[PDB]
């Protein structure tokens, strides 16, 4: 299935996944398309951050759902 | 505790000394950074390092470039930010001194007039609490205005990051001095002022082990003329070769 990831610049990345894909797998797909190391990605679905262990069905991310991506840039 | 808000320029070797009994990925990335960058300048770990780095980087860029047209441009953006703060319900009494102090520094680094300053005095002012903290606070207000002006766009990012509304985030995480910044702050400040930023990301990340490089993130509202070093938790200033 296809999902969409919105970024803070207003861009949408479209990805091909299945409900049994890891969050790690999705971040690896995002690296494939954008070159962002998965270590530096934070993925959000509906106000909750997605954990690397769980998968798309655990967060009930269905067909053509939209995730949000933020980079890990917290710093003092 | 005893350290200045902004340090002197330092060779990149001082960075490698911080990691020479840590991870080899990091040592190799610092080697490559030395290939691409002459020096770094540290900022104090008081929670303000992104804004402090940006402030000094930008003021020094104007000092060395003498780019009066860039100054005219940014002054127009700053006027617009004053207007959006007013439209959001902030009265001038709450922020005017922050704007006027920063504008004074900006005009001071331009040469050829009564109150022109050089690099040593610029470092003095960015090391002085009653100037440096006020300029940081200026940047935080600008950031907060841009985030609230675009509340609807930033909302899902912020609620995933913090389980806060956009206004709660601005009040609790953008405006207070000493609050760490993250991706939303950088996007908002870069867009509100229209100045680009390159962030070199120094971490242990790798995709092909034995093929390691320092990746970066560009904020481009044409290589950015502001380059920052990011390590997890902290921002510093980088100088290109």
């Amino acid at each position: 299935m296809q999902i969409f990831v919105k970024t803070l610049t207003g861009k949408t990345i479209t990805l091909e996944v299945e409900p049994s894909d890891t969050i790690e797998n999705v971040k690896a797909k995002i690296q494939d398309k954008e070159g962002i190391p998965p270590d530096q990605q934070r993925l959000i679905f509906a106000g909750k951050q997605l954990e690397d262990g769980r998968t798309l069905s655990d967060y009930n991310i269905q067909k053509e759902s939209t995730l949000h991506l933020v980079l890990r840039l917290r710093g003092g | 505790s005893k350290l200045p808000y902004v340090g002197d320029k330092e060779p990149l070797s001082t960075l490698a000394a911080e990691f020479q009994s840590g991870s080899p990925i990091l040592q190799e990335k610092i080697k490559l950074l030395g290939e691409q960058y002459d020096a770094l300048r540290r900022t104090r770990g008081d929670g303000n390092c992104f804004y402090r780095s940006f402030m000094f980087s930008y003021l020094e860029h104007i000092l060395e470039t003498q780019d009066k047209a860039e100054v005219e441009r940014i002054l127009k953006k700053i006027e617009q930010c004053k207007k959006t703060l007013a439209d959001l319900g902030y009265i001038e009494f709450t922020f005017e001194d922050f704007f006027s102090i920063f504008i004074d520094q900006l005009e001071s680094v331009l040469q050829g007039h009564e109150s022109s300053i050089g690099a040593e005095e610029l470092l003095e002012r960015t090391r002085d609490q009653m100037v440096s903290d006020y300029v940081v606070m200026f940047f935080r207000f600008v950031t907060s205005g841009e985030i609230q002006r675009r509340a609807e766009f930033f909302e899902p990012f912020i609620s995933g990051l913090t389980n806060s509304t956009v206004v709660q985030f601005c009040k609790a995480s953008v405006e207070p001095m000493g609050e760490e910044s993250d991706h939303v702050h950088i996007i908002a400040l870069s867009d509100a002022l229209g100045v680009p930023i390159r962030v070199m990301y120094l971490d242990r990340s790798s995709c092909d082990a034995g093929n390691i490089s320092v990746n970066h993130h560009d904020f481009s509202p044409e290589k950015p003329y502001i380059t920052l070093l990011y390590r997890p938790g902290h921002y510093d200033i980088l100088y290109p070769k």
